């Protein structure tokens, strides 16, 4: 049966084609003093250093990343790679030779009968059962607007923002800093990073959201630290992730989130706009944050012509949206002759990967 | 290779297949137009123009309690099929209770719902994220 692996910036997605849910999900992390990978990692941190070999949804390390691998197949899916197709997952714009790598690595280090790559934003849309719309794709260290039509990305009008989950915890630790709290280690910030997910939210007005924190106390939560202190957050909760609308709060001159769906659907032909308004699919960790629906919905609304027919689809399970959409892909009786063979590679080498994968 | 794909698109008509556990699976003619909302169907409109060629409108129906694998299925099945014809099909996203008019207009005594369905193909996990938080101890190893 075929394995599924969708790698990200922060987390890797692993399991089995027609499984509805991912087996395993941990941090993307190798850690030193040889070595230890993924959640033992991270649950050994306070004796090693680790480091991350997929940067902004690319990989950077490729013999860190042949860990994190091994690692996925060995410790957390327990098969033997080479009796099981694979199916992995690549940001939208990943290098030419980067496809090229994965596909090498696949063959030649671990043996892989068959293997394939998809587009992550793609199989989103796809599990949300729709072949044209535009996804927002958010993780830990990368943000996208993919249009799609008829199946396929648009390339053209893809908008890539270096904005996401990592930049937003190093946020919330700054203002909560500024409040007078201290977070003084690598090991700290995975403590932030779960304050925002439990307690952050999506103002849907925010300057009065900020005038409601100023007159009364009932926006402030409490949060138990591992030594046991509780502290209170209170307009950070909004100030974090109202920054994917507002980029100047952490000094970036770049549009935030909605603008950048509006340029992106401004770059595609005018025909096929209802459809990108009507359509716009949120996937990813950082889609998360209850409210960022009903703000995207004005907000796009605001800027788009008042005729307009806008939807948001923010599925529950958005945090696995790209997994999902690899495992029913996998598992179409259609899908038997898309996969590259061991002996289509051996005979035509990975440039095969830009002929038979999209 | 599959084998409807080898005969979709070959003649004028309607073509009608109902997903079912991952697979495109004819439905038998006489039941044209009897959908169950608790699954997901595709179908093939070919229209035979005056200048020989063949037009295709490709619609790909949800019902309102079909499964993420379904609706998932059909919308990539129909990407596929479009392919397959040299990407010549129009798309149509078809949900219960909004078809569009053209859609519906296949079906000269009207299109009809019928409760259930088949079973999804998913099997069910239960999803062990590893991602364990710092202990008081840990964070004190770090500090030194
Ligand atoms: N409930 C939540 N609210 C806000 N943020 C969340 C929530 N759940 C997870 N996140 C954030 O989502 C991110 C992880 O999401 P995801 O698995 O989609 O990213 P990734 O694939 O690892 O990264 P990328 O796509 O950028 O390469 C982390 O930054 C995490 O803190
Ligand atoms: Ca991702
Ligand atoms: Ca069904
Ligand atoms: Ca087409």
């Amino acid at each position: 049966t075929a394995l599924v692996c969708d790698n990200g910036s922060g987390l890797v997605k692993a399991g089995f084609a027609g499984d509805d849910a991912p087996r395993a999900v941990f941090p993307s992390i190798v850690g030193r003093p040889d070595s230890y990978v993924g959640d033992e990692a991270q649950s050994k941190r306070g004796i090693l250093t680790l480091k991350y070999p997929i940067e902004h949804g690319i990989i950077t390390n490729w013999d860190d990343m042949e860990k994190i691998w091994h690692h996925t197949f060995y410790n957390e899916l327990r098969v033997a790679p080479e009796e099981h197709p694979t199916l992995l997952t690549e940001a939208p714009l990943n290098p030419k030779a980067n496809r090229e790598k994965m596909t090498q690595i696949m063959f030649e280090t671990f043996n892989v009968p068959a293997m394939y790559v998809a587009i992550q934003a793609v199989l989103s849309l796809y599990a949300s059962g729709r072949t044209t719309g535009i996804v927002l794709d958010s993780g830990d260290g990368v943000t996208h607007n993919v249009p799609i039509y008829e199946g396929y990305a648009l390339p053209h009008a893809i908008m890539r923002l270096d904005l996401a989950g990592r930049d937003l915890t190093d946020y919330l630790m700054k203002i909560l800093t500024e409040r007078g709290y201290s977070f003084v280690t690598t090991a700290e910030r995975e403590i932030v990073r779960d304050i925002k997910e439990k307690l952050c939210y999506v103002a849907l007005d925010f300057e009065n959201e900020m005038a409601t924190a100023a007159s009364s106390s009932s926006l402030e939560k409490s949060y138990e630290l591992p030594d046991g202190q509780v502290i209170t957050i209170g307009n950070e909760r909004f100030r974090c992730p109202e920054t994917l609308f507002q980029p100047s709060f952490i000094g970036m001159e770049s549009a935030g989130i909605h603008e950048t769906t509006y340029n992106s659907i401004m770059k595609c032909d005018i025909d096929i706009r209802k459809d990108l308004y009507a359509n716009n699919v949120m996937s990813g960790g950082t889609t998360m944050y209850p409210g960022i629906a009903d703000r995207m919905q004005k907000e796009i609304t605001a800027l788009a012509p008042s005729t307009m027919k806008i939807k948001i689809i923010a599925p529950p399970e958005r945090k696995y949206s790209v997994w999902i959409g690899g495992s029913i892909l996998a598992s179409l009786s259609t899908f038997q002759q898309m996969w590259i063979t061991k002996q289509e590679y051996d005979e035509a080498g990975p440039s095969i990967v830009h002929r038979k994968c999209f | 290779e599959h084998p409807e794909f080898l005969k979709a698109g070959k003649e004028p008509g309607l073509q009608i297949w109902r997903v079912e556990k991952f697979d495109l699976v004819p439905v038998p003619t006489n039941l044209y137009g009897d959908f169950f909302t608790g699954d997901a169907y595709v179908i093939l409109k070919t229209v035979q123009l005056r200048n020989g060629n063949l037009q295709y409108d490709l619609h790909y129906w949800l019902g309102n309690e079909c499964s993420q694998d379904e609706s998932g299925a059909a919308a990539i099945f129909t990407v596929q099929l479009d392919d397959y014809l040299n990407g010549r099909a129009v798309q149509h996203r078809e949900v219960q209770g909004f078809e569009s008019a053209t859609f519906l207009g296949y079906f000269k005594s009207g299109l009809k719902y019928k409760k259930g369905g088949v079973a999804s193909g998913f099997k069910h996990v239960e999803t062990q994220e590893k991602n364990p938080l710092p202990s008081k101890e840990t964070i004190e190893q770090e500090k030194q």
